[PDB]
């Protein structure tokens, strides 16, 4: 079993690089690059 | 240890050589788009400061590595080095200060300097291969 | 899992081979007459495939004299 | 010597080349009366922007957007000819022949400049694989 | 490398001043027309150096 | 061909045959009749630019005189 | 096996003989009704590179043995009588030039990839 | 950056701004203004020698562009602006030939440093193979 | 990974690998002078 | 012992000194009274091989700091404008100036390659 | 013995590289690469 993070009010993040670029003709960019440290349960 | 400490200068100005040989070939690449601002960096300024300090390259990050086929990619990395304004003479009416005889020059400086210090770690490494034979 | 460093000089090998694959199949397709490919793509791609491949040559000549070493220890 | 100055000086060679092709069309289709569906044809002219935008430092050139000159688009006088409107005026593409000639001349300047800087590149890293040995 | 671009600029101003003369100069015999006249401007490039 | 070849090899066959219609007008000026007897009609040639599907620019097509 | 240089021999050999179809197509731009010729290269290196029997080898003194022209649309006619456009002409060999100094490279690059594996 | 290419890069930058102001002066011959309205004032460069503290030797330097205080020679249109009493437009005063001469010897010395700067690479990558 | 950084690398290990045989070479060789004398 | 190979050594340092001069000279070939300058190679290598001072070197964080005869060259053909660099002149000492240069380099790579035959 | 994952609603993905591309006489793109994890039953 796994937990979701698909919600990042619970997601726990290790890594996240973020890049905003926009000019004002608006020309708009966003990157996110983003690792994840996710929950387990191992039940053997 | 005691092999990498001892050639590790001859290593670094190296491959500092070959970053200032981008940054100078993106001069080059750049010469006719308008308002490009030439960019160089100061070699022995930089080298002493990545003797002290080391590599501390700057922005950069991979994806993880889980199991396989998770599709790697990578973000946009730049090294350390902080790229410094060439002082341009000759004013151009599109703010592209990229003068060819300078960058030109510096490209062809760049170029010996990085063979001599290819010539320096070969010759280094050989006296180790002939001590040890 | 495992590394398995025969799987990695297998990778490198795969790497080297399907670069210069690339480079033959786009000159394949560009002296055939196919509209799109360029001829300075052509030739920057080959570029780069022969310096791979002697990059592929230089770890074949070291890896050997390195095996024709370890193969001179007494025992 | 790195690989990635393959990829800039590659993008420099590109985007002179897309410049060349666009000025020769210009050069062509100087005094061209129609467009295909019926239209002056509007001399076009190509965008040089630094390749890679976020973070990375310096390095390449890219083409992106074709955009198409503001120049008044001078007329001729020919009520006799089609295509010529109220107050006979045929549209007459507004090419600047002299102009255009010297932007292939400096475009083939340029691009030859970027193919050297290619195979200067490859010499350097093939004798850097000549270390030690 | 860039003074191409001032020489350029030149030759292809030179021609726009021709065509001012030449409608200057077909413009003769007609009634009342006034005669466009023309000079050349310079234009420096005021910069970071020299 | 290669493109520009393309391109400027176009712009030189349409200025040939420009060429061509001008210089058979020039020299068919005051020819009272053709063949079948008719006024010789003076002929115009008209540039479209080629490559209409694609970047729609670039090279010169002058059919249809 | 080395038979990967095989396409590029081809493609080369084939340059070489739209060469000598263009040349003739120059030599002959004066003579009445030459009606130029040329040949399309795409479908002739398809052809040559999609497709040879050795002979009977018995006892020796036995002698082993063994051994498309387009034409071009013309524009604007002559009742000179011939069909070649010089412009047309012109631009073509210097890109069939063009394209054989290619040819000849990369065959030769590759020979140089071959060889330096070898040593 | 190593001595000698200094000495000629410094050069090729001299010549290349002594082109530059000739080409200026070449294309801006007959202009009746300036941008708030004077005469063009002819340009010329000045060389002097670099490395001024050591060995008085060493490259060029082409600090301090100057302008030719030559009496800027005068035309009469007195209903032009830009004509003083005495109506005298200003017309600068560029010699057409000296301007022409410039541009030859400056592109046959530019050619001479390239062509030195060649060699003497050509020199010290021989001299990286000093033995083997 | 830089080119120059692996060749760089590529020599130093083969030069270490080589200083370690040597080594080993070295104390093989004595132990078996100390193994082949007369008692 | 193994200065026998200072000769050459320092003659080829003396030709590459020579060569800035000689470059200097193709440089301010247009400037105004520049007095094209060069030196004679055969009295100054002599001079050079019979043979700046010593600051205060007790142990270390005292910051060291370290401190030929450039002969007119006699002109021809005066210029108005004081420059005696008679380009073809100059041209000529660097042609020969670089080929003397490749010949030191020459004899080094020889002595070197000899003593290293020599020593396996 | 597998199960269908023809249904995205019912599938499992362990990669998705997806990328959207247009503009406005329009031109548009959509590329897809997916990589499953599939139930499996094997009886001997």
């Amino acid at each position: 079993h796994y937990s979701p993070n698909g919600d990042a009010s619970k997601a726990t993040l290790r890594s996240r690089q973020l890049n905003i670029s926009e000019q004002v003709p608006r020309s708009t960019q966003r990157n996110e690059t983003s690792n994840y440290e996710v929950d387990r349960t191992i039940r053997h | 240890d005691r092999l990498d400490a001892a050639l590790r200068f001859q290593q670094e100005a190296l491959n500092l050589r070959a970053q200032r040989q981008e940054i100078l070939a993106a001069n080059i690449a750049n010469a006719d788009t308008p308002g490009y601002q030439a960019r160089d960096i100061d070699f022995a300024s930089e080298l002493k400061k990545v003797m002290v300090r080391g590599r501390e390259e700057t922005g950069g990050v991979a994806l993880t590595l889980t199991s396989s086929h998770h599709i790697p990619a990578q973000a946009v990395s730049s090294p350390a080095v902080d790229l410094l304004y060439r002082v341009p003479d000759q004013p151009s009416l599109d703010g592209n200060t990229v003068d060819m005889d300078r960058e030109r020059t510096q490209f062809a400086d760049n170029s010996l300097k990085y063979q001599m210090g290819l010539t320096v770690l070969g010759s280094q490494l050989k006296g180790m291969m002939n001590v040890l034979q | 899992s495992t590394v398995s460093f025969a799987g990695q000089l297998h990778a490198a090998l795969d790497r080297i081979s399907d670069r210069q694959a690339a480079a033959r199949v786009q000159a394949e397709k560009f002296t055939l007459g196919e509209p799109g490919i360029a001829l300075n793509d052509v030739m920057a791609d080959m570029q780069k495939a022969s310096v791979s491949m002697q990059m592929g040559i230089q770890v074949r000549n070291k890896l050997v004299a390195a095996y024709q070493e370890v193969m001179s220890m007494q025992v | 010597a790195l690989l990635n100055i393959f990829d800039i000086a590659g993008s420099a060679l590109a985007a002179q080349s897309k410049r060349l092709n666009v000025a020769a069309s210009n050069l062509a289709n100087a005094d061209s009366v129609t467009g295909p569906d019926g239209q002056p044809y509007r001399a076009k002219q190509v965008v040089f922007q630094v390749d890679a935008a976020p973070g990375q430092a310096t390095g390449g050139v890219k083409v992106a957007s074709v955009i198409e000159s503001q120049a008044p688009e001078k007329l001729v006088y020919e009520p006799g000819n089609p295509l010529a409107d109220a107050n006979g005026y045929v549209k007459m593409p507004n090419v600047d022949v002299v102009g255009e000639m010297v932007n292939t001349m400096s475009a083939s300047r340029s691009y030859q400049a970027n193919i050297e800087v290619l195979n200067t590149v490859k010499s350097m890293m093939l004798k850097t694989l000549t270390l030690g040995q | 490398d860039h003074a191409i671009y001032t020489a350029m600029g030149a030759a292809s101003q030179t021609l726009n001043q021709q065509a001012v003369t030449a409608s200057n100069l077909a413009n003769a015999s007609t009634p009342g027309f006034r005669a466009q006249l023309n000079a050349l401007r310079a234009v420096p490039v005021d910069g970071l150096s020299l």
